[PDB]
């Protein structure tokens, strides 16, 4: 029908989170889940960027 | 079943280590533990046992949980030994119950006292008329020796209750040589 | 003590952490030379090589 | 007979103490089983020379 302009505000501990999970397992790639408050349609915000843990298969 | 939250009030004073209550006292209020870890095994699951002292500090070392194999663990090496302060056991007691899971679960703690208490009694009305404000039925069973007849914890159970919250049931010590069962059957027949 | 100089080790890609340890360097050509397949030549078939 | 009793409830509280073997020792072990599940399933292994 009709939908909002989007927006994903973040909290930066986020994006620190991101960087040195990122760091820590720096020759691999790693998975996560995102955390954080689902306000409306044209804005979403993540305030928390929890650890998850390791695979090492796939 | 029914939803409750009791406080295992244990005596860590070195009051608590010779053997006129049978062949250790420390043995006497392990029992205790024992059958009320068993009858709150044998009431609803749901809730939830933790330990605390009134003497030589406030000591947590489990949390209020369902579980209570752990504390059956914590029984071993309680060493009994430092000064008696139940005035702070009732408050560090209840702000542990407000930190709770749950607020269907009542509020119907134990306590043990062994040893002479500098406890006003116009300290332990403050706490009771607080509970009365608070909602708190409290069982003292008096062990130990601090008075062959509590008056100070009978005026606790005198001025906590009236005419419908009557769930102040104080078992007073039995100074001479009284058993291991013999004391807590009674609040196992009525608490 | 299982590692000696010129071992082969199971390493994982990704974590290149030594995890295995195998049993053989060998070519399959060398396997190729084993001799599974018994013929049958008793000596009487042999005559006069005495 | 009073020592045989408080060795008869003693073995319950070394019973007690096999228990808490069994517990960190299976909690552990599994823990660590499940560690080696992570590391150990990766089953491409590059090999190499020591």
């Amino acid at each position: 029908a009709v939908d909002t302009a989007e927006q994903v505000y973040i909290s930066s501990l986020a994006l620190l989170k991101m960087l040195k999970h990122g760091r820590a397992g720096v020759p691999m790639e790693v998975m996560g889940l995102m955390l954080g408050e689902f306000v409306d349609d044209y804005t979403v915000r993540v305030i928390d960027v929890f650890a998850m843990p390791q695979s090492g298969t796939g | 079943m029914v939803l409750e939250s009791t406080m295992v009030c244990v005596d860590n004073s070195e009051y608590m280590r010779n053997g006129d209550f049978l062949p250790t006292r420390l043995q006497a209020q392990q029992d205790a533990v024992n059958i009320v870890c068993h009858s709150k095994t044998r009431s609803n699951p749901e809730n939830n046992v933790g330990l605390i002292t009134l003497a030589n500090d406030c000591e947590v070392l489990t949390t209020l949980t369902p579980d209570t194999g752990r504390i059956l663990s914590k029984l071993h090496t309680v060493q009994p030994k430092g000064k008696i302060t139940f005035c702070t056991g009732i408050r560090v007691a209840h702000l542990a119950l407000k930190h709770r899971q749950g607020k269907n679960h009542k509020m119907r703690i134990i306590a043990f006292v062994g040893s002479p208490v500098e406890d006003n009694e116009k300290d332990l009305v403050k706490l009771a008329k607080r509970l009365k404000k608070e909602k708190v039925n409290v069982d003292i069973i008096n062990f130990g020796e601090e008075e062959v007849n509590t008056e100070k914890l009978t005026a606790f159970v005198n001025t906590l209750n009236g005419k419908d919250g009557t769930g102040s049931h104080l078992v007073t010590v039995p100074p001479g040589p009284s058993l291991a069962d013999a004391l807590i059957s009674s609040p196992i027949l009525a608490g | 003590e299982k590692l000696k100089p010129g071992d082969l080790v199971g390493v994982n890609k990704d974590s290149y952490l030594i995890l295995e340890t195998l049993p053989t360097e060998y070519d399959s050509r060398v396997k190729a030379m084993e001799v599974d397949e018994r013929p049958t030549e008793q000596y009487s078939d042999i005559g006069g090589l005495d | 007979r009073t020592r045989l009793l408080d060795s008869e409830i003693k073995i319950m509280k070394s019973e007690v103490l096999r228990v808490t073997h069994e517990l960190q020792a299976m909690k552990d072990k599994i823990k660590e089983n499940s560690e080696k599940i992570k590391v150990n399933k990766t089953l491409p292994y590059l090999v190499s020379n020591v």
